């Protein structure tokens, strides 16, 4: 058919997909069935996961990741983590996959048997790169959509059950919240600080307050954009800026992507606030500090340092996670660092457990799944899923941007014309003057 | 005469056979 | 076209012990252990 | 004509491989190194010369298999299968290492016939034997470590295994007990190999980053074509462009694929040579001045020093299971630990 | 585990997840049929 | 300390300012084929 | 016209013996810092208490050390991940002394280093190049942001950073090695197959090209003077070095593409090395390597050690001599 | 009801099935294509129908 | 090109496949019978799972004599059996 | 064996497609 072969489209199998830039109607239909894909994965996912899931145990033991997202969300889950009911995971998973069967049937309508191009068909739908103001319009509906889908979660925490809160006294419970943060001082000081250590920036977020008003600050940013990128087309600046081209487009897009990936991972791996140690498994920090409080609990019935700036913290190498901070050892923390005389004769029982069952726990594993140090043997089948989604997103993460510096690179040459390479008859560095 | 498309999805299946039995042989 | 070529001789000493070797390391894939 | 010219002529016949008069040398020495690897791979144990189960008939998976090396107490013997250690028997043969100075000779006399081959095939296509040239730095490799560097050592024992795991434990073991990492030798052997794949990523990004418009694809593949009398990209441009980033830039394309040559080729030798040091031992395992400076200072402190005790417990914490012949029993107490030091 | 109703299809939810990796074989065997045109 | 970090924080700012504003000034234009 | 014109002429002009352009502004300023900074850090900086527990490491020359044991040593482990410029310190002392010049110049290095990147994507624009260099270039950036940012973000202190130093590089591989079993991870293989057949690729194609030089030149002339720099001819027979090698293997086996062949030779030490900067990082979040340690037990319940139990033993070995 | 909801939900996998390998070959073959679309649109009016009795045929067992 | 029938030609021929369909099982069933029935054990001298450490000792059977080492494991086979 | 059955029902499912158009000559 028509752009299907090398030689209308200019375009290898290889790069086939490229094919698609100018035909709307399958490029849809391309979207579709991809989202189609992602929507299958998490519906089939969530049921393998649920399938070979004994609520009785942690999750992190099982090499789950799905399932804590869900019960993060306060889905099926009472205090401390324990797993009351599993069907709202089942619900998850099947309405996912039904989901999935609808998009992929519109996926292979628009891309086998729909329109090749939308223009005729649809003013509406039909879009050209090079139109800004279309691409503005569409970019104001996506971003509408978005703000919708943050006030869902807000919806969620406040009105429809909660969300699970490992900051709850007693050991973490589902809990509503009803008074989120709606200053902006908070919300975007959260924006402005050092990512460095200590201060750690918007992964330092440790309480569903902040979280839900700066989902509120989100969702209603995103919507006003939507309605001004609806109203308005680009300014002068902005189109003297950019390249406008659907390649370009999905450059900045992958870069976008990256960042959001590095982020992910970072938050993954450090914020045990919005990945609950109940679900998610203990930090490597979170780890550490656990084995140095159990050892002095051990050795009680000596971990204690200074720090650069004056803080009581514990001694050893895991002076270097003195910035850790966790629900089970907040209550032994005064206002001059760790609390001795409060660590002897304050502990609760469920900060111990909690502490020793995160010291058998530390993110430490191997490809083949084999459980602590790389010097040992494998009488232990386990990797931490901190682990497991802090790699796999910096590898996608890494590749995002790499893809955005192809995508972009290529997007300026096009645009300028020689990126299927040099003109024989006028080769620019020829009439340039020579170095020397 | 057999297309070719044929032979390769064979091979290819036949050889994605053999690795996941030389890898559930490895986990057991 | 002939059959017993060069060709013939270093494909077919590459392959008969391939398949008997592929053969004896599924053998080995069921041994208990 | 005579048999020696029909049966040269045969030899150089066209066909899909060629054979020519090395063929009759490579093509047995190198099937039967790579089927000997193969069989003891898939067969052949090393409970009697390593105490060590290396085959997939053990249990073993591609990573852990290997052919290992014969036992320290077989010396440099050729280990051939009617010689005086096996007298004959195929079992007892392989039992005692013979599989791995099988393949070790077979792949010795083969890698010559490749190299052979190279100078045939450059001789009939009429070409200037460069290839052969550069095909000397992986047999200078090959010689020194799997030949030279044991029988300037105890026995073939302490020649690397063929296989994955035995190789590393091959790096692990010249680290720990040559600091092979501190030799100059080896330092232009990984300048020469990183440099190597440097120049292999930068001209090859450079060519397809300078190509001439001669297509009116988007995939410029196929705007080449082999026959063309044209260059298929921009030698100006290029150097043009390598000038402003990095300040200096080839321009001479003769020297460039020269210079591709030479930088792995001879970094490849550099490292024979010093390969060759190890095989008597002299190594460049220490500064004097260093050694000296720490014996008179306690507090003095490098990363050099820091590696020499990890060197040191490399060979405490590996002697007693790479070297069974020795019958190393070191007690709990005199194993380094840094908790000691 | 699933509700004890789903059960007798639980080898297939055992095999869902790797579906999706198929569509990419997909999309060869189908240039496969083409002849990579 | 504080002047050294003010001076950091003044050079850091005006090479920074100088990417910006130099990447918004017609980019796409300075290239030898289009515009 | 304005100043800010000529600025911006100045500053994207193709005319300048080295290209500056935007990323070159943000360039020179921190390689120039990083590179001073290392200098003189490596000739004359006090040693570094790098593990936070006063028994420092001496890096420098003036300190008595050479070439090959000299490095600047990573900031201490009581930093960690924390932000140390110089204001972040007392005094000039402490910030030498916790190891601040190793964050100086790796966090300006860094930043010099992607917009190194940047500015060969910029000139490859402003030639009428394609733009795909940069890409090329983005695996030795991955690796080094891997050894020098990602590791220490993952394990949670700069002091786990590779020094910058050649014996301090030796034991970053070796307590590496000893915590990670790097050799054993498929990653750090494909990276090493990656550099292994760059430099075999590398000397090959070298090799091949200068084997079909077309004859231009007399015998004692040499044969780099038969090429003339911006010669339209090709300089060696391409069909030449096809026959050989497809001679030396099989005919299906060589390139008849130059530019598939070229494509081939940044393709593979760059996907190399892109996997082991990824295996790097994946460490960092301790997803190690394979362990295989007793893979192999008798009828009777006795381990049979295999070369993965002597790889174990001498990791064990690294690793009880590394800590504390 | 337990047998009526295992019956249920094993056509619901069939005819999905049916549909995967049908529906792109519906679409793809423009010779038959108005009774293909009759039976495209009864099947996906069927697999509707299936997917809510299954969801209330699951709460009723 | 050199006179030999090409590759895909040969794979895609009807003759090729009613051929090359009795052989390969024939090899195949070759090697499993040779490590079924244990074969592989006897020819490479590769001990079984309960022959790699005598009933009494644990001592690894490394060979130690250059001369002997022959009777050397044909001792150690025999401690074994 | 359930397992495997299942993967390869869903294995064929696809090239299957692939040959019922094939065969059946529509665009490909
Ligand atoms: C366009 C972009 C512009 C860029 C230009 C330069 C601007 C700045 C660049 C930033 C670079 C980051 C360096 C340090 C990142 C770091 O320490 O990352 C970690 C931090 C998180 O910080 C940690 O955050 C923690 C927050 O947790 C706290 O709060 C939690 C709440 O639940 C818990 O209670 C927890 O216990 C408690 O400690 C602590 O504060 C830690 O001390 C702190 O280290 O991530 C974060 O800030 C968020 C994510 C960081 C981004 C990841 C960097 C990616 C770089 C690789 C790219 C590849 C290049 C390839 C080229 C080829
Ligand atoms: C020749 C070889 C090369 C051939 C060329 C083709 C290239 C790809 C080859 C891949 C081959 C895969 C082999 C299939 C077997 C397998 O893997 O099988 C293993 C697993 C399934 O097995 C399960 O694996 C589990 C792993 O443990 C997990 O689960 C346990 C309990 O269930 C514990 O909780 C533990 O903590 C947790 O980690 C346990 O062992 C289970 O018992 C077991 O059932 O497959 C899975 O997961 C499947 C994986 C799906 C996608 C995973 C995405 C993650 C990507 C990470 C990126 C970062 C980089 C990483 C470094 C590289
Ligand atoms: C997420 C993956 C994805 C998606 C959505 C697409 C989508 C598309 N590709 Mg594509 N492609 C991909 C990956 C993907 N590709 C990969 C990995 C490669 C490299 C091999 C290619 C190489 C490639 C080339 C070379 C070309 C395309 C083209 C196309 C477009 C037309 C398809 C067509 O006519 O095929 C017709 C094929 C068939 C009719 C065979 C059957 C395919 C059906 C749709 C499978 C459906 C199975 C599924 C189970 C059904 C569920 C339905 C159920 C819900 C009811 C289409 C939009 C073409 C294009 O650009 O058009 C201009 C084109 O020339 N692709
Ligand atoms: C949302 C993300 C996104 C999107 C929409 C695109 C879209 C596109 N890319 Mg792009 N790309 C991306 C991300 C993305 N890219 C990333 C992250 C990278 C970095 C790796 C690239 C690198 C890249 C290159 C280098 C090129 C493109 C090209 C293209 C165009 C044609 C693609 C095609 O037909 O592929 C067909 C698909 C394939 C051939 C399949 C590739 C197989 C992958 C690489 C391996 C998958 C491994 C898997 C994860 C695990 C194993 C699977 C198992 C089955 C074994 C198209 C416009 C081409 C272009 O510029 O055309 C104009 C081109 O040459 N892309
Ligand atoms: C991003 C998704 C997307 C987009 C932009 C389109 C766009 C289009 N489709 Mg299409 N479609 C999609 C998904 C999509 N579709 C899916 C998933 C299916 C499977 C059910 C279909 C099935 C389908 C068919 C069968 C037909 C089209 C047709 C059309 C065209 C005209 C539609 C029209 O006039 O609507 C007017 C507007 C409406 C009818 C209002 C729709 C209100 C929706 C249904 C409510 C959704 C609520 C909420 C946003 C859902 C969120 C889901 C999300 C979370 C996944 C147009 C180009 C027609 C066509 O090609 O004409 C020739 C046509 O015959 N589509
Ligand atoms: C998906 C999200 C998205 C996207 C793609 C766009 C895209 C666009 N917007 Mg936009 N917008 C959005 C959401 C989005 N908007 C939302 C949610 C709002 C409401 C707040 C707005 C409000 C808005 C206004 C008011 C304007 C635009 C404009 C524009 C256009 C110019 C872009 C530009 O040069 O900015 C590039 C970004 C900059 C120049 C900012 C400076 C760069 C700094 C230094 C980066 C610092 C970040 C750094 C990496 C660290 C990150 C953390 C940091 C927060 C501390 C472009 C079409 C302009 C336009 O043309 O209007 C039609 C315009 O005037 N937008
Ligand atoms: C120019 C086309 C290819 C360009 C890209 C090549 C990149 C490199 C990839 C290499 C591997 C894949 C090859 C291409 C594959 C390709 O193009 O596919 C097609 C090609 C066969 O095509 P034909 O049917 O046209 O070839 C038969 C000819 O004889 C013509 O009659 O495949 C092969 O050559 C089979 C390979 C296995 C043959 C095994 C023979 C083993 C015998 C022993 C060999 C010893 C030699 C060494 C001596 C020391
Ligand atoms: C265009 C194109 C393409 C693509 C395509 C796609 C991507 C599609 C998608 C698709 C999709 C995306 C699909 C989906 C489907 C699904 C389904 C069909 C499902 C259903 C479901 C069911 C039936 C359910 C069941 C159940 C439940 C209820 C629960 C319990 C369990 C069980 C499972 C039993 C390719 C690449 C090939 C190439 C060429 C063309
Ligand atoms: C939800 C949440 C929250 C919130 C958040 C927020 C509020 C956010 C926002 C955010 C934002 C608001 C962001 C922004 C971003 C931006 C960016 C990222 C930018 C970029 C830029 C660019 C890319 C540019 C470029 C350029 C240049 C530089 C020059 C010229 C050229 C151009 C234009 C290219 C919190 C944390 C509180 C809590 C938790 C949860
Ligand atoms: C949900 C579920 C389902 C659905 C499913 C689906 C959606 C499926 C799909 C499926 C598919 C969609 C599949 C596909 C497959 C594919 C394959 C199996 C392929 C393979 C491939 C190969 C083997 C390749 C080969 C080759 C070639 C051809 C070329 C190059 C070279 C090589 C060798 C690579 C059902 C309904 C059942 C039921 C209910 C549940
Ligand atoms: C020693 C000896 C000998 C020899 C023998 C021989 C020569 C043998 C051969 C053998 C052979 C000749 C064998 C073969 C084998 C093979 C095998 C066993 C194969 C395997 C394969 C696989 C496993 C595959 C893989 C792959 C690849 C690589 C790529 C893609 C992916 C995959 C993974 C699929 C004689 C008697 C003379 C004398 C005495 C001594
Ligand atoms: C870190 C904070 C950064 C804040 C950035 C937010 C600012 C957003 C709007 C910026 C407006 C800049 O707008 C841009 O400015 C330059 C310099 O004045 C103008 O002027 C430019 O014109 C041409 C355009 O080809 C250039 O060659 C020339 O060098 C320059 O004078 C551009 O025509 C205008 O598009
Ligand atoms: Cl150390
Ligand atoms: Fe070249």
């Amino acid at each position: 058919a028509t752009n299907r072969d090398q030689e209308s489209s200019g375009f290898a199998w290889w790069a086939g997909n490229a094919r698609l830039i100018n035909l709307s109607g399958k490029l849809l239909g391309a979207h579709v069935a991809h989202a189609g894909l992602i929507v299958f994965w998490a519906g089939a996912m969530t049921l393998f996961e649920l399938a070979h899931f004994i609520p009785e145990k942690p999750m992190y033991e099982q090499g789950l990741i799905l399932i804590p997202h869900i019960a993060t969300l306060g889905w099926g889950v009472g205090p401390g983590g324990e797993v009351v009911d599993t069907f709202p995971f089942f619900v998850v998973g099947v309405v996912h996959l039904i989901s999935s069967a609808v998009l992929g049937f519109g996926g292979v309508y628009h891309a086998i048997r729909g329109p090749e191009t939308l223009e005729e068909y649809s003013s509406f739908f039909g879009y050209d790169w090079k139109d800004k103001n279309k691409m503005t319009t569409i970019l104001g509906f996506h971003l509408i959509v978005l703000g919708i889908g943050a006030l869902l979660l807000v919806a969620k925490a406040m009105f429809f059950g909660g969300l699970y809160d490992t900051w709850a006294p007693g050991g973490g419970d589902v809990r509503v919240i009803t008074n989120p943060t709606l200053d902006p001082r908070v919300i975007f000081g959260y924006l402005l600080k050092s990512p460095f250590g200590g201060e750690g920036w918007i992964v330092s977020v440790n309480n569903l307050e902040d979280v839900v008003g700066g989902h509120i600050w989100i969702g209603l940013i995103c919507i006003a954009g939507g309605i001004w990128h609806i109203l308005t087309t680009p300014f002068g600046w902005a189109r003297r800026a950019f390249i406008w081209s659907g390649e370009a487009y999905l450059s900045y897009s992958l870069g976008a992507l990256s960042m959001m990936g590095f982020i992910a991972t970072c938050f993954v791996w450090f914020n045990n606030t919005v990945y609950p140690s109940e679900f998610y498994g203990p930090t490597g920090p979170e780890a550490s500090q656990a084995q140095a409080m159990t050892f002095l609990i051990r050795d009680q019935k000596k971990y204690l340092m200074r720090s650069p700036t004056g803080e009581i913290i514990f001694g050893g190498e895991t002076m270097r996670f003195w910035d850790f901070r966790g629900p089970w050892l907040e209550p032994l923390r005064g206002p001059n660092g760790l609390d001795l005389n409060k660590i002897k004769n304050d502990i609760q029982p469920w900060q111990e457990r909690r502490a020793a069952e995160y010291m058998t726990h530390a993110p430490l594993g191997s490809l083949n799944s084999v459980g602590g140090v790389a010097t040992e043997i494998n009488s232990v089948n386990f990797v931490s899923p901190r682990s497991w989604l802090a790699t796999s997103h910096f590898v996608l993460a890494f590749f995002f941007l790499v893809g955005h510096l192809w995508h972009a690179g290529r997007a300026r040459a096009a645009a300028a014309g020689f990126e299927k390479g040099i003109d024989r008859e006028s080769e620019p560095v020829l009439s340039m003057p020579s170095l020397d | 005469r057999i297309p070719l498309w044929i032979v390769a999805t064979v091979a290819g299946m036949g050889v994605i056979v053999i690795v996941g039995l030389f890898f559930y042989g490895a986990y057991a | 076209y002939p059959i017993f070529t060069v060709r013939w001789v270093a494909v077919h000493t590459l392959a008969v012990p391939t398949i008997f070797f592929l053969g004896a390391i599924a053998a080995m894939q069921f041994i208990q252990r | 004509r005579g048999w020696f010219d029909i049966l040269d002529d045969w030899l150089k016949r066209d066909r899909f491989v060629f054979v020519g008069w090395s063929g009759i040398l490579l093509f047995p020495c190198a099937y039967l190194a790579l089927g000997g690897w193969l069989t003891g791979t898939t067969f052949v144990t090393s409970w009697y010369t390593h105490g060590l189960a290396s085959s997939y008939l053990e249990g073993c998976n591609f990573l852990t298999v290997a052919v290992s090396t014969p036992a320290n107490s077989m010396g440099h013997s050729l280990l051939l299968l009617w010689g005086p250690e096996a007298q004959g028997d195929f079992t007892r043969w392989c039992q005692l290492g013979g599989l791995w100075t099988f393949i070790a000779l077979h792949g010795a006399f083969g890698l010559i016939g490749f190299m052979l081959r190279q100078f045939e095939i450059a001789r009939l296509v009429g070409v200037r034997p460069y290839n052969a040239i550069a095909f000397s730095a992986p047999i200078a490799v090959f010689v020194s470590v799997f030949l030279i560097y044991p029988l300037g050592q105890s026995s073939w024992f302490f020649a690397p295994s063929f296989g994955v795991a035995a190789i590393f434990r091959f790096l692990l073991f010249f680290q720990g007990f040559h600091n092979w990492t501190l030799n100059p030798f080896h330092m232009m052997g990984v300048a020469g190999v990183l440099g190597g794949a440097l120049l292999c990523a930068i001209h090859g990004a450079t060519v397809e980053n300078t190509l001439f418009q001669d297509g009116e694809g988007a995939s410029t593949f196929r705007a080449f074509n082999p026959t063309q009398a044209e260059e298929t990209y921009s030698m100006v441009t290029a150097n043009r462009f390598w000038s402003q980033i990095f300040g200096i830039a080839f321009s001479n394309k003769r020297w460039l694929h020269f210079f591709m040559l030479f930088v792995p080729v001879t970094g490849l030798w550099m490292s024979a040579i010093g390969v060759v040091g190890l095989a008597l031992n002299l190594r460049s395992y220490d500064f004097i001045s260093q050694e000296i400076r720490a014996a008179e200072d306690p507090e003095f402190e490098t990363f050099y020093t820091k590696n020499l005790l990890l060197n040191e417990g490399i060979r405490a914490w590996m002697a007693p299971q790479d070297q069974p012949h020795e019958n190393f029993v070191f007690p709990e107490e005199v194993l380094p630990r840094g908790n000691a030091l | 585990k699933l509700p004890e109703a789903y059960a007798i299809f639980d080898p297939l939810v055992d095999v869902l997840p790797v579906i999706p990796v198929l569509f990419l074989a997909l999309a060869f065997v189908w240039q496969a049929a083409v002849g990579f045109r | 300390m504080e002047t050294l970090k003010i001076t950091v924080y003044i050079v850091v700012t005006f090479f920074v300012l100088l990417f910006v504003f130099g990447f918004l000034s017609g980019d796409p234009a300075r290239n030898p084929k289009r515009k | 016209a304005n100043l800010w014109e000529r600025f911006c002429n100045w500053v994207t002009s193709t005319d300048n013996r080295l290209y500056v352009g935007w990323f070159g502004v943000i360039m020179i300023p921190t390689l120039l810092a990083a590179t001073i900074c290392f200098v003189i850090a490596f000739i004359a900086a006090p040693p570094v208490d790098i593990d936070g527990i006063r028994e420092p490491v001496s890096g420098s020359l003036l300190y008595g050390n050479n070439i090959i044991t000299g490095a600047v040593v990573p900031s201490s482990n009581a930093i960690g991940l924390h932000f140390y410029p110089i204001w972040e310190a007392a005094s000039l002392d402490e910030w030498l002394y916790n190891g601040g010049p190793y964050q100086l110049i790796i966090f300006h290095f860094l930043l010099g280093a992607s917009c190194y990147m940047g500015r060969q994507w910029e000139l490859s624009y402003r030639l009428g190049m394609r733009p795909w260099i940069c890409v090329a270039y983005s695996a030795p950036l991955a690796s080094a942001f891997a050894v020098f940012l990602i590791y220490p973000i993952g394990q949670g202190s700069f002091s786990d950073g590779m020094p910058l130093g050649i014996s301090g590089t030796f034991n970053f591989m070796i307590v590496f090695q000893a915590e990670h079993n790097i050799l054993m991870h498929p990653f750090h293989q494909l990276g090493v197959a990656g550099v292994f057949g760059g430099a075999l690729f590398c000397a090959m194609h070298g090799s091949l090209v200068t084997s079909s030089l077309i004859r231009e030149t007399t015998e004692t002339e040499s044969a780099n003077y038969g090429y003339k720099f911006g010669q339209e001819e090709e300089t060696y027979n391409i069909v030449a070095a096809h026959g050989y090698f497809g001679r030396l293997i099989f005919q299906y086996a060589s390139f008849n593409n130059s530019r598939s062949l070229h494509f081939f030779l940044a393709a593979w030490p760059v996907v190399g090395v892109w996997f082991t900067a990824l295996g790097i990082s994946t460490m960092a979040f301790n997803l190690n390597g394979f362990n295989f340690n007793h893979s192999v037990i008798d009828a009777k319940g006795n381990v049979i050690n295999t070369w993965a139990d002597i790889i174990n033993r001498a990791n064990l070995g690294m690793e009880v001599m590394h800590e504390r | 009801m337990t047998i009526l909801f295992q019956l249920a939900l094993a056509a619901l996998v069939i005819l999905s099935f049916v549909m995967v390998i049908g529906v792109p070959v519906a679409y793809a073959s423009p010779q038959d294509w108005d009774r293909s679309k009759q039976l495209i649109f009864l099947g996906s009016g069927l697999w509707i129908a299936l997917v809510l009795v299954v969801g209330v045929l699951n709460f009723f067992v | 090109t050199t006179g030999e029938r090409p590759f895909s030609d040969i794979i895609t021929s009807v003759r090729y496949w009613v051929i090359h369909s009795i052989t390969i099982p024939a090899l195949f069933i070759a090697g499993w019978l040779f490590v079924s029935t244990g074969l592989a054990y006897d020819v490479f001298g590769t001990p079984r799972p309960d022959s790699y450490y005598a009933q009494e000792q644990r001592s690894i059977p490394l060979v130690t004599d250059r001369f002997e080492a022959k009777q050397q494991v044909e001792t150690f086979l025999e401690q074994l059996k | 064996i359930a397992q495997l059955t299942m993967i390869a029902m869903i294995g064929i499912a696809g090239p299957m497609i692939i040959f019922l158009l094939a065969v059946r000559r529509g665009n490909l």
